């Protein structure tokens, strides 16, 4: 109802206003972002999956998830503090010979509501698309970083996955996970297995 | 010896609207409307 | 009943390493976030850092270089290791536990809740 | 970090009178899950701290009904309707949204 | 809108990618319907008359009528200018994805 | 798909009186070329359908002038100024913008 007393939210004639804070839900031989997402990861939004001789497991990237969560939190607080909301109106009454004032008051009251409704819907439908594009960009940066670290040691299958030519154990997987993967110690066996094939 | 890069999914049925597409399923969402 | 008890040395010399252990009884260690909080005499509380069972320690930016935490499920013990101690580190130390939900993804990326506190141990540096 | 400001430092009240403590934040404390995460703690003299209010309005089990907290955006308030002899001590406000976890300055309650 | 051109021994000819063009046409149609329905228009006013001793309400009515028009003009021009740039960047992104797919 | 609703199902009218049929769609029918593409058809009993109205306002060749259609956004209307004996049958509305092609339910016109 438009008539409010106290500290009250702003009145809009909208039925649904929902804002994205997460990813797109695309469910589903574990493959990368081209096939879809993984249900079995509950540590973070973005991450890795390793399958080797010792075992198979999932892991999450903490830094990218934390930066994304910080930007989405700032987005939420920007939406909340942008529209300061306070006592708006109580309504006025007019007699039978002040019809022009009554129509002017209705014109003002019905002209502000349209502007505020239009502004709220535009804000939601722009910020949702910005959030989704930001998530896709972050996944692309992780893929580029892992590719740039591995170079010629591993082959691309497409589908966001890499197959190691050499033998890569758990410390080898954690080396490319945390950003410190030294090239030369695994280069020779990878050269042999690449040239033999 | 395979490493892959992907993201997180669950069983949520929350839907939002964008400029290209309507009824887009998302993992998490916040309601800004009180009714 | 979840009961937490602290034990450690009262006196440490300067430039040494201070160690405290927070023995937990009544509940498993895997179901909680574990945090350390220090308080100087007649001053404000200060948060040091937190740890969960799989393993990550996020500590306060100021005390990041000199802090190290660990947890053992066999003896149900939570440990602190503070290196290069100074006379400004004289404080009462508390260990706190908060609830962990494995389905909640975002809960790993905010400060943990503080539900069950501990008795506290006094450490002076002289 | 994020700065908490409490008012007043000392609030002497008489038995059977209401009291109010105010906590203010430099930043908004809303999280992306839809919550605020501000807590109110009590410390008796020579004892460990215990919690009174978890989140803006929710009250912990074992806490008396005279403790009520409310607030929004950047200003929050804890109110005690009746003050007894077990209400002495120092009260703090804490935020758990942004890294690192920051505590308030502290408000001391004395009986007149 | 997008597609391939091939030259080989048997002949030479153009083609078109019919899924990417379909998706682009479907987003641009959604932008058209968002522009039309989002800023809905209706009956607005008829005008009012005042005599020689109601100059203040005449100025207030003129102020309201001239303050809404500037806001709506600014909103319409800003919406058109933003959506044009989004459309152009979307087209260049689609061409880059086709090139990356043929490369891969 | 796109759901099209027609009103009413049966519209009995007397000779020399106007009639109106309403067609409503779930989505907007505007295209990126600047047109709407909605069509109105007539079906006589035991005969193939034939086209009366193509687009919102344009009228097909050989169609009498008494058939006039107009509408916008989501609501559209076909009007007959004078109803004769050759105006019996079932009338339909289609959209030609979105995949797939959808037809209406159908409105039957009977003479009273
Ligand atoms: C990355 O992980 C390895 C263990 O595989 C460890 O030795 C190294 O110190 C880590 N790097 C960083 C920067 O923490
Ligand atoms: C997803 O599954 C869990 C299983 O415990 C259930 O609690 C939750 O309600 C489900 N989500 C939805 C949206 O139904
Ligand atoms: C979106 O979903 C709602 C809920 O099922 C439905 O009413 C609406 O028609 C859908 N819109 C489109 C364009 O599919």
């Amino acid at each position: 109802h438009p008539v409010t007393i106290g500290e009250c939210p702003k009145y809009v004639r909208s039925t649904k206003l929902r804002m994205v804070t997460g990813l797109r839900n695309i469910p589903s031989a574990i493959a990368g972002f081209i096939e879809g997402g993984w249900t079995g990861m509950m540590d973070g939004w973005y991450g890795y999956h390793h399958q080797n001789e010792q075992g198979s497991g999932y892991a999450a990237d903490q830094k990218s998830t934390q930066n994304a969560i910080n930007c989405i939190t700032n987005k939420v607080n920007s939406v909340i503090e942008k529209m300061n909301t306070q006592f708006t109106a109580v309504g006025k009454e007019f007699n039978k010979l002040e019809k022009r004032m009554e129509n002017l008051n209705k014109k003002v009251d019905d002209g502000f509501l349209d502007i505020w409704t239009y502004n709220a819907e535009l804000l939601v439908l722009l910020e949702n698309e910005r959030t989704l594009d930001f998530h896709d960009s972050n996944v692309k940066n992780l893929y580029e970083k892992v590719k740039n670290q591995l170079r010629n040691n591993a082959k691309e299958l497409g589908n966001g996955c890499f197959e190691f030519y050499h033998k890569c154990d758990n410390e080898c997987m954690e080396s490319v996970k945390n950003g410190t993967y030294d090239y030369p110690k695994y280069s020779e066996e990878s050269k042999l297995n690449r040239e033999k094939i | 010896d395979t490493i892959c890069i992907g993201y997180h999914a669950n069983n949520s049925t929350d839907t939002v609207d964008t400029v290209c597409e309507k009824n887009v399923t998302v993992t998490h969402s916040v309601n800004l409307l009180e009714d | 009943q979840v009961q937490l008890q602290e034990s450690g040395p009262g006196l440490v010399k300067p430039s040494e390493t201070l160690s405290l252990t927070c023995t937990v009884s009544g509940a498993s260690v895997s179901s909680y976030f574990w945090s350390w909080i220090r308080q100087p005499a007649g001053k404000a509380l200060e948060w040091i850092g937190r740890i969960y069972t799989s393993g990550n320690t996020k500590s306060n930016p100021s005390l990041e270089s000199r802090v190290t935490m660990s947890l053992d499920a066999s003896k149900d013990q939570f440990s602190l290791k503070l290196t290069s101690v100074t006379a400004a580190d004289t404080a009462v130390y508390y260990c706190a536990a908060g609830r962990l939900d494995y389905s909640d993804t975002t809960g790993y990326y905010k400060p943990p809740p503080l539900d069950y506190w501990g008795q506290g141990a006094l450490v002076t540096v002289s | 970090d994020v700065v908490m400001t409490q008012s007043p430092l000392s609030l002497p009240v008489t038995l059977g009178q209401p009291a109010s403590i105010s906590c203010r934040s430099s930043q908004g404390l809303a999280f992306l899950d839809g919550n605020t995460y501000l807590s109110w703690f009590q410390q008796r003299p020579g004892q460990s701290p215990r919690r009174l209010i978890y989140k803006v309005s929710n009250r912990d089990s074992g806490v008396p009904d005279r403790f009520s907290g409310s607030g929004s955006r950047t200003d929050f308030t804890l109110k005690i309707s009746r003050v007894e002899a077990e209400d002495v001590g120092v009260y703090y406000c804490m935020q758990g949204t942004h890294w690192p976890l920051t505590f308030g300055g502290g408000t001391k309650v004395e009986i007149k």
